[PDB]
Formats: C-alpha cells, structure tokens, sequence
C-alpha cells in the first residue's frame, strides 16, 4: 500500500476578511480539503478551503474568524474531504451539527468513513416508489398518500404546529403492515431550532420508548452558521448508510429548511456570489436537489429512503424562493393552513394545495380500495366549488347559495368539521376514514358528480 | 332595495378590488427592491472588482 | 506600536500589526480612537474607528488592547449609567466638568479608587477552587448583596484568601495556583460582548414573571428566563411596562439597554428611573436604581457602539444571573439597533438581503435572543438564577412584515402586542387581547395548576369569551342587541365587564397601581364563577340585567379593592361579593 | 459517424412545415395546435408537474422517434420513464405489437449530477436528434426544465465574474437559447432519396 503521509501543518495565513481566512506560498493544495485551524490560543476549528488558485488557498472557517492572528495561527491540510464515520451502532443516539456525540457517550467506532454529498445513483438503476405508509394521522395517508421513497414537505407558517405533526409523525411512524429489523429507522435532522424545541424533541423521543431506531442530529441556533449547511448533509450521508449499505427503510425528517435557506444565504453574501431572487444564491436549486434529490428505490437493493421535510414560509407566502424552489424539486406538498389553525383544529392541513405527485402510484389493488383514485379527486375538486360558493356568499349574501351552491356550502363545512380533524394520537385506518369520506361525497347528489363515474364508489357498499 | 345594492357594491369592494390591489402593490414593490435594487448592487460590486 | 497609513472616513488601514488578531479592539492615534479590526490582510490590519475619525495623522501611534470587544465586571456595576461601548457617562461628566462627551476619553469604566466592603466566605487558604465557585459577597449598597464569583476558566488550589474588611478593585484580594505557577485575582472580571457566558445546564423555565398588571400576569403570562416582544412605538405603554419591571417584577434586578433611539426620549427616561421608588415587602422603601443598570446610546452615538449596546446589556445580565439572580433585560428599540446594523453593513458594502437588512440580521437576532433562559449556574454552591428579554419592536406603521418583526415573531415566544387603537379609547394596559398570546403557558401549567387547579380553566374559560366577544360584537353590528339570545346577553355583559374592570387596569390609582396574583385569581374566580351560574339558568335577559344591576355595580367596586388592606381581606370581599353574586344567581332562579 | 455538438447539422434548404403534431390532447390539437417542426414552450409554474403532457405526448405522438433529452429534472422521472415505456406499448400501421421504448432515447441528466453537464444534455439531445432527422424521420424532442439550463449558465458566469445582464443571467443567454430553438423545421435533407425529416422542440421553461 501507499506510504501514509503526515499532514503538513502551515503558518503562512496571509489574510483574514469576513469568514473567508486567505493563506500563501501553500504546496500543492487540494480542493474542498478539510482544514482545521489551530489559533494562537490553542483552541481548534473546522474549516473548508473554498477556492484553491495558483500556491494561494482561501479556506473559510466554521466556528468564525474571531480570534485568528496572521502570524501565531496554524493550519494543517489533512488531505481529503469531509467524510462522516458512519456505522450501524450509530443508531439511538444524538449528534452535534458536525456529529459531535452529544448523549455522554463514547464516539461512534466507524464501520467505514463516508464522504459526504455522495454521488448520485444512476437514473437507469433507479426505481419507482411502490408502497404505502403508516404514519399515524388519517389527512396525509387519506389524501396525497405518502409512498415508501417518495419525498414530500410540510408546509406550515411560524407558530404552526407543524413540529408538533413532525414529533408525533416520527413517534407513530410505522410500515403498513398488510419485519420490525428492516422497520422504518428515522434520522431526524434538526437545522436551527430553539433551545426548547431541543428539549422538546430530546423528551418526546425518548418517552415514545423508539431511541433504539431514531438518530438525532440536533443543530441548534448558537451554533456556528456554517456548520448547519453540513448537518443536512450528514444526516442524509447516514441515512443512505443505513439503508442501501444494511437494508432498513429510513424515514429522514428535517425540520426549519427555511433555516437551512438561510444559512445558505449568508453564506452566500459573505463569498459575494451571483444572487438569484430574494438575494438568495443563484445555485440554491442545485443545493436543494443535493439534499433532497436522494429519496428513493435502487433496484438491487431492498432499502428505500422516505424523505419528509418540514419547510417554513417566511411571510406565510408560497411565492417565496425557498419553498417554490421546493415545490419545484420536491415531487409534492402536504400543507398547513393558519386560517384553519384560526379554528381550532389541531392538525391544520389544509386539502386544496396539498397533492402527492406519487398518489398515482400509490394507490391500486394491493392495498387501499378500488375507488380510493375517485373518492380523493371528488374531495380534492369540490373543496374549491364550495370555497367559491363561501366567497360568492361573502360578496352577494346568504340567498345566493341556490339548491346547488348550499350543497357545496355544506360539504365544505362538513369537510372542514369532521373529516379533516383527528385526534392527536388517532391512528385513523383508511377505510374507517375513507367511509366518511364517501359521506360527505355523497352530500352532494349521486348524480351532478361530474368527473366521477357512479360505478367507481357502488362498487364500495355503505355498511 | 337601495340598502341591498349598496351592501353589494360594499362587500364588492372590501373583499374583492381592494384584495385584488393589495398584492398588486406588494409584487410591484418586490420586483422593484427585489430585483432592480439587489442588481444595482451587484452590478456596481463586479465593477468595483473590476478595478481591483 | 504601530502606524496609520491610509485613513478613508471610518476604514483605517494601520501597518505593523502582524500580531493582530480579528475583531481585537485598539487605540488609534494621540486622541486614543477606539476602533475594532476587521481584516488582517498582509502584515497589515484594517480597522474601523467608532468616533469621528477627522484630524487623524499618516504614522500616527497605534496601540493594541490584546482583547475584543468587552466589559469589565464586578462590583459598582450597578446604578451607574453607562454607554454603549461601557462608558460611564456619569464619572465622565464629572470628571471632565463640561457637558459634552471628549472625543476620546479614558475613564475606566468603574471607578478602581473607590471602596467596598469585602468579606470572604468560610473557605480555607489551602482548600480547593474551581471555575464559578463563590468565595465571597460583597455589600455594594444596602439590600443588593453583590457575590463575588471566581471567574470561569480560571481554577486551582486556594493560596491565599483576603480577610474580611475594606478594599478597592486594585487589591489582589485572591490569589490561587493550579500547577506550580499562581494567579492572583482581583474582583474585576472582564469578559467579552459576543462571547455568552458559561453555563452548567439550560433549565426549563417553571415560574412566571409576575410584572404586576393583571392582564399580562393571567391572560399572557411570561415565564422567568423567556423572551418577550413589544410593539412599542406610542402610547408609554413601553415606558409604563419597563416602569412596571423594575418596580414590582420579580426580577432582583433589572438592566436597561437602550440604542440609538430619540435623544430627549433617552432623557426623560433616564430622569424618570431616579425619581421610580419601590416599597419593600418588609416596609422599607427603597430605589430603584439600587438594584438598576442602564446603558443607553442615543442616535449620536456611533452606531458601532449602538450596535454593541445590545452585547454589553445581555453580557450584564448574564454575569447577574451568575449569581443566581433573576434579572431582566430590556432592550428599548430592537429597530433602532437593526438600522444601525443595517448602517454598518452598507459601510462593510455586504451584498444586501432582503429590504434592504444584511443576510445576518435574522441569524444575529436570534443568537442575542437565545442567551435568555433559566439556567444552573457554573461551580458552588448550588444556585440557579435566570435571564428574562422584554425586548420591544417597532414595525414600521405597524406592518408586522418587516423582517426585523417578522424573525423577532418567529423567535419570541410570548408577544404582548399593545395597541394604540386602545390607548386612542382611554386603556391604560392597551394590551390588544385578540393578538396577544403566551406560547409558554403550557409550561407554566405546572405552577398555574399548583396555585389553583382551577385557574388553568378560568383561564381557557376567559380565553372563550373574548373569542366570543367579537362574535357578538358583530352580531350587534350586523342586526344589533335585539337578536342576542338570553346566553348571548349573558355572555356580551360578562365579556363587557371583564374587559372594562378586569381585563383593564387603572394603573395611575393608588388601588390599581399594582395587582397581585391573588387578588387577579379571585377577580378571575369570581368573574368567570358568576358568568357560568347567571349562563346555566337560561330566565329572560332582561330579568337577569335587573335582578343582577346592583351586582354589575359591586363587580366594578370589587376591582376598586385596593392592596393595602392586604391581599387576604381583598380575597375576602372578592369571595364575599362572588358568594352574594352566586346566592342570588341560583335562589332567584 | 461523429459530429461536434454546437455546429448544427448540415441540411440540403430548410422549409414550411405543413404536417400537424397530433398529439392526441383535446386542448392541444384543438384549440392551439403545433405542427411536425415547430418550436413549442410549457411553462408549467412550481406544483403543476408539466412533465405529465411531456411523457403523453412522448408516449401518444405521431413523431417517428423521440428523445426525452429532461435536463435538472428529477431522477424518478426517469425512473418512471424506463419503467413504464417498455411495459407501455403502441400499434403500427402492418397490425404488430411492440413498446415505445424501441424509439425513445434520454440523454438526461438528474438535478443532483453535476451542473456544467447540463448544456452538454441539452446539445447532445438536440444533435442526436439533428442525426435522426437527417436519416428522414419525423423525429422530435422535449428538454424537460430547460430554466435549469439558465442556472448553469449564471452558475458559470458567476465564477468567471462575467457582467450580469438581468436577474445574474450573462447578455447571451436570449442568443444561445435561440441559436437552440432555431434548429428545429421541416427540411429536405442532404442527397438522395429526399427525405424530409422534421424536429420538434417541445421545451419547458420553469419560472421563479
């Protein structure tokens, strides 16, 4: 084998400006090269070199500029890029944002080290996602399924329960069951969340007694803004070990991308790059992809990657870059209403946005029923018929609801009353659900139903 | 008769042309600030650049 | 050492400083300008100075400071003023005689000549030490009992310990060695701005800020060591909630940070906090300024300080709380110290974001407002004190979209929301109750449940009917009173009472100056108690509004109650007129 | 053969297409239809999911050949794609039964490859399907997210700190795009037998 080499450890820092620390007369650099700074003080930091030109090196540091001397700091070129220890017995425990083993235990012994921001898989060995699953609340499986690889966000304004729909998710998360070695193992990645939503997760983590198939990977705020660009990363790095490389079903979850946005837009005002819309980077499209763009189904292996986001509108507006470049990668939506929030309602989604562009798949023969497809169009299309009977009511008057437009007043409020909420630990099953789903279809006439065909839903018989 | 026209055209105009201007001003002012003002910006960095 | 050789307004660029490090503070010039260095290209440093930098000359003296920015801490920290880079304004005023602020004064920033009174504790002068362990208290002024805190990253075997007596900051009152080598400590700690201070474990807040005003005590409280909001623009209604703080919070100190707001406003609150005085629970009456910190850094003060005023409050509160104390910070306009961020960044020409703000902005707001909490303290014995953020907002005409409102939304966990559209209807809480809220009342629940299991009801039961009220508000609107069924009535009449006699207070009124928690949980008792009793007999509405006249008489006289009687006898008759009120609401029915 | 991927191939006279795209939509071939060597452009805002009249009309036209060339797309598409185009099948004028995949190529490459790849993708379909066209077929194509080839233009522009034009776009991003567009049409190929092939270049532009 190779002679191994000890790394050269330089003091040739010849400027520091923003986050971005400059060195000189560097031999034979190598790019995106893990470095870590030694101050003159004696403490050590993490940092990248960005952009290697000629003998120079522009490395940009993690936990801040603050602190280096351009003649008593030292920085030593370890030679390869970042890679994360991954290994199985990572499981069940908690990680800091650069994977810091945070739980007062030892440090993961690394079954084999992995890089980071691993290759793609090649389209032609890539599958489709063909299974259903059991998380646990009735709107999402009901309507805009989730499959067993697809990628789906919530959609859920600040002050929104959503981490509370993430928490109870992931604590009820399980196969559809129509085995426990292979079930679902959730790395939770948490990008810049509040010190008590820490605790939070910490304690209803431990108390759902499922620590034995959950990795944390917590990141909160006070840590360093760069070092939650890589918290994604390693998750999704681990996550991918766990699957393909030993065969579970992982369930990624990651909570506050509009943190993650956020980050990358300071990062990309201190390197002063090319800004797309809203100051952001012009490459966060690319970013997105590389974070979202690994949840699926590679054919020789019986692994499969669900990713679950959980993104943020700032100004509770679709229209913003992060979540409309989301929307565009994202492959569908499930969201979270403030207006129904405004009603007391404890899971807030709201039906009409919300779709799942892998339902079509989804659903079939195997599991659900044979008119699950027509039941969910039927409550997906007349929600808008009777949004725009509400607003016709609104702008005219109660008499203009006719023998038609207060049918759909009514299935609107029926809809929003009795089928959209659910108990927050309700583990409401499909046909149970899907009954009264044919209910409030069946508000309406059996005969105006336009798309749907009349034989789809007599196939299904009422009790 | 009078008072249901009148309420009409009331409802009318508090639910419907004031909600249709509203975020009619508010892309105006993004397009505006959003984008001419971060270009110019951004313009005037990659000249400065330039020179350096 | 060290020479200027390009001076470019506030940029100085300074040869010679190969030792430098980033964000290290320095002197510049004869004028010793204080100025933090931002880039060390080259042996070469940049640095941009704080004051005017006019006058400057080419090779000019530049001497180092070998540490950031940071504030020197320990006794007589308390009752001074200072500004925002930790200047005593107060001994620069005397000292210098004339009024203005000299461009480049020297004053330390508390007087090392002065005197206190030293005592140490039962510890040996061979025993063992360790980071955060108190060895001392000190009596800066009567009943604010200052401990004296070994300070953190520094521990060892006791060497020698100073007897009991008089001393002054220059004395080396403790003196220790960890290996061969010893230290000696005096009872001055510095400590920089951005640096937070060291803590043992983040504890779960479990007791709320009892501020004294009914409404923010029962339908928002907030929770020692919880971040708070304000949207303070007009109505004093930030002066009367700051002056409400430092009265009668819980809080055993309180530190003022205000930034870069109206000159004359800073003015006349910095003479009002002298003349605020507050009565001990044990009779005595003391001042507030006792137990008072205040940094303030008006518009003419430069914006590097204004921005740092933030730091050097949150820095102070934390060494507080290092004692345990619970301690309550108030930044006066977080809008201020945003635009004087915003300032700074257009002189750093960092790529702008959104409205104009740097991409930061949100990331530093959120960084400042995570240090409150309360929290184990750092070494023996054992102690636990907490910080607590009321910081206050000012969106731009009231538009909560700026980004500034919309991130201190999204981190705050308990916004209060005054209204002017109240303060305009004569309120003097104007605290809006259709947007207020408090997100930490489910932690609060253990407490508010250990006091009274019923309160926590009372409390869901209150937050009912103000939803309701404005259903039946515009029930009235559209078809008027008439349609309001015999509940209905009830209900409006309940609603209309609760927010005319509870729900507001009168705050100017000797009897209403201050509410205590037991007199606002019976007011809530027998508010909520009669509503259901006079709600369950639907009898007609106007029968009830009769039978009833004198009741709603006696519920305003019941708030009239005043606390001197003391808070049994004012429970007393609260219990006495809800026990008339329930008699005749179930015999008359 | 072999032939560079920016010099267009080489024609005999370009001229007027004449030939309806029955692209078997009620919307499409009705009301605004598209002719066998025109030029079309789906914008299909985020949520929409454009890609489905994409693999319809893939599936469902009367074009001899097709070449789903989807550049930033998502990779299970793809998956979809070489998962239902061999089990999906069509019927010829001779009475036989074959897939649809005996005729489709994709030169696509995923969001998640690399960037500087992507206008490669975008000429490497547009030449394949020149060569097609010059075999005298009817070929056509469509450049799913072509918007994403306008991120790897201003990704690159950006490093080598190139004037941005608008929104960080460089000034030639409207004179590539159409030095693209413009090589669709009807048109007699070189030498005998006269064949006349078309190409058509159904893009879809994702807008922010």
């Amino acid at each position: 084998e190779g002679t191994l080499e000890v790394a050269m450890e330089y003091r040739t820092v010849t400027g520091v400006a923003g986050p971005l620390v400059i060195l000189d007369k560097v031999k034979g650099p190598k790019y995106y090269e893990i470095v870590n700074i030694r101050l003159g003080d004696g403490t050590m930091r993490r940092g990248q070199v960005l952009e290697v030109d000629g003998e120079k090196a522009v490395v940009q540091v993690f936990e801040g500029t603050s602190g280096i001397d351009n003649k008593f700091t030292t920085v030593q070129f370890t030679g390869e890029v970042l890679k994360t220890p991954v290994s199985l017995d990572m499981l069940g425990r908690i990680f800091n944002g650069s994977g810091k083993p945070i739980d007062n235990g030892p440090p993961i012994l690394p079954e084999a080290y992995l890089d980071i921001s691993g290759s793609s898989i090649n389209p032609s060995e890539r599958t489709y996602p063909e299974e259903m699953i059991q998380t646990g609340i009735s709107t999402i499986d009901v309507m805009n399924s989730i499959a067993r690889g697809q990628k789906i966000p919530l959609f859920s304004a600040a002050g929104l329960p959503h981490n509370e729909i993430a928490a109870q998710i992931c604590r009820q998360a399980g196969l559809v069951k129509r085995g426990e070695e292979d079930n679902f193992a959730i790395v939770f990645a948490a990008m810049g969340v509040n010190m008590e939503t820490a605790q939070f997760f910490k304690r209803d983590f431990e108390e759902n007694g499922s620590m034995e198939r959950v990795t944390l990977f917590l990141n909160l705020a006070n840590d360093p803004t760069i070092e939650r660009i890589i918290t994604p990363r390693i998750a999704l790095t681990t996550a991918e070990y766990l699957a393909y490389e030993c065969g579970k079903h992982v369930l990624v979850i990651l909570t506050d991308m509009s943190s993650y946005a956020d980050a990358l837009r300071e990062v990309s005002a201190a390197r002063e790059e090319v800004p797309g819309r809203r100051g952001y980077p012009g490459y966060m499209y690319t970013d997105l992809a590389q974070i979202y763009e690994r949840a699926g189904r590679i054919e020789g292996r019986k692994g499969s990657i669900t990713q679950i986001p959980i993104l943020t509108m700032p100004n509770d507006d679709i229209t913003h870059p992060t979540p409309d470049l989301t929307g565009y990668i994202t492959e569908g939506q499930i969201y979270i209403d403030r207006q129904l929030q405004n009603r007391q309602i404890y899971p807030p989604i709201n039906v009409l946005p919300s779709l799942s562009r892998l339902m079509k798949s989804a659903i079939g023969e195997g599991m659900t029923r044979r008119d699950h497809s027509d039941v969910s169009n039927q409550l997906y299309a007349n929600y808008a018929i009777g949004k725009d009977v509400q607003a016709m009511k609104a702008v005219v008057g109660e008499e203009a609801l006719s023998s038609e437009d207060l049918l759909y007043l009514e299935f609107l409020d029926k809809f929003e009353r009795k089928f959209v909420a659910q108990g927050a630990y309700d583990s409401r099953n499909i046909f149970q659900s899907l009954d009264l789903a044919w209910t409030l279809l069946r508000i309406f006439p059996r005969e105006l139903l336009h798309r749907i065909p009349g034989k789809t839903l007599d196939q299904y018989y009422s009790r | 008769l009078t008072l249901d026209e009148a309420i009409k055209t009331t409802n009318r105009r508090v639910n419907a042309l004031e909600n249709v201007v509203k975020p009619r001003l508010e892309n105006t002012i993004t397009y505006i600030k959003g984008e001419l003002d971060e270009l110019e910006r951004e313009d005037f960095f990659r000249l400065k650049k330039i020179q350096g | 050492y060290g020479y200027v050789r390009k001076v470019s307004g506030p940029v100085v660029i300074a040869d010679g400083m190969n030792g430098a490090a980033m964000y290290e503070l320095v002197r510049v010039g004869h004028d010793n300008l204080i100025g933090e260095i931002i880039r060390l290209e080259g042996d070469s440093a940049t640095i941009q100075v704080y004051e005017e930098t006019a006058g400057l000359m080419v090779n000019d003296p530049v001497l180092r400071t070998h540490k950031p920015l940071s504030v020197e801490l320990g006794p007589g920290i308390l009752g001074n003023i200072f500004d925002g880079i930790q200047r005593p304004l107060k001994t620069i005023a005397i000292r210098s005689g004339d009024v203005y602020i000299p461009r480049g004064v020297s004053v330390p920033a508390l007087d090392k000549d002065t005197l206190w009174e030293f005592q140490p504790k039962k510890i040996g002068e061979g025993d063992l030490l360790t980071g955060g362990d108190l060895y001392a208290t000190v009596f800066e002024n009567s009943l604010m009992q200052h401990h004296v805190a070994l300070p953190p990253d520094a521990m060892g075997k006791v060497t020698y310990v100073a007897p009991a007596g008089q001393y002054s900051l220059k004395d080396t009152v403790l003196e220790l060695e960890f290996q061969g080598v010893k230290k000696s400590f005096t009872m001055l700690q510095a400590w920089p701005v951005r640096t937070p201070r060291p803590v043992s474990s983040k504890l779960a807040a479990d007791t709320p800020l009892l501020t004294g005003q009914r409404v923010l005590d029962a339908l928002f409280p907030s929770v020692l060591g919880g971040t708070c909001a304000i949207p303070g623009a007009f109505g004093c209604g930030k002066t009367v909630i700051s002056q409400a703080l430092s009265k009668y919070s819980n809080s055993d100190t309180v530190v003022y940070v205000g930034c870069g707001e109206r000159g004359n406003e800073m003015a006349e609150v910095l003479m009002d906090f002298p003349q605020l005085t507050m009565t001990l629970p044990d009779g005595r009456e003391e001042s507030v300024m006792k137990r008072t910190t205040l940094v303030a850094n008006t518009s003419n003060m430069p914006v590097a300080a204004r921005e740092a005023s933030i730091y050097t409050g949150i820095t102070i509160a934390e060494y507080f709380r290092d004692m345990g104390y619970n301690v309550s910070m108030m930044a006066d306009s977080t809008s201020r110290w945003a635009e004087a961020l915003r300032e700074i960044s257009g002189r750093l020409a960092e790529m702008p974001a959104d409205s104009g703000y740097p991409a930061y902005l949100a990331a530093r707001l959120a960084s400042f407002y995570e240090r409150a909490g309360k929290v184990k303290c750092l070494g023996g014995p054992e102690r636990t004190g907490s910080v607590t953020i009321v910081g206050a907002v000012s969106p731009p005409g009231g538009d909560f979209s700026d980004p500034v409102t919309s991130a201190t939304l999204s981190i705050v966990q308990v916004f209060w929301g005054l209204d002017k559209k109240l303060a305009q209807r004569k309120h003097f809480p104007s605290v809006n109750w259709l947007i207020s809220y408090s997100k930490y009342s489910t932690a609060l629940e253990s407490f508010y449940e250990q006091f009274d299991p019923d309160f926590i009801n009372i409390r869901t039961k209150a937050r009912e009917v103000l939803q309701r009220e404005d259903d039946l508000n515009e029930i009235v609107q559209l078809v008027g009173k008439d349609a309001l069924a015999e509940g209905d009535k009830i209900t409006l009449e309940t609603a209309k009472l609760l927010r005319e006699d509870y729900l507001a207070q009168n705050a100017f009124t000797p009897y209403d100056k201050f509410c205590p928690f037991y007199k606002s949980v019976w007011m809530m008792r027998n508010i909520i108690h009669f509503y259901n009793l006079a709600n369950q007999a639907v009898i007609t509405y106007t029968l009830i509004k009769h039978r009833l006249g004198d009741l709603f008489y006696r519920l305003v006289s019941q708030k009239f109650e005043d606390p001197a009687e003391g808070e049994p006898a004012l429970v007393a008759k609260f219990k006495k007129l809800h026990e008339d009120l329930t008699a005749g609401f179930r015999a008359l029915e």
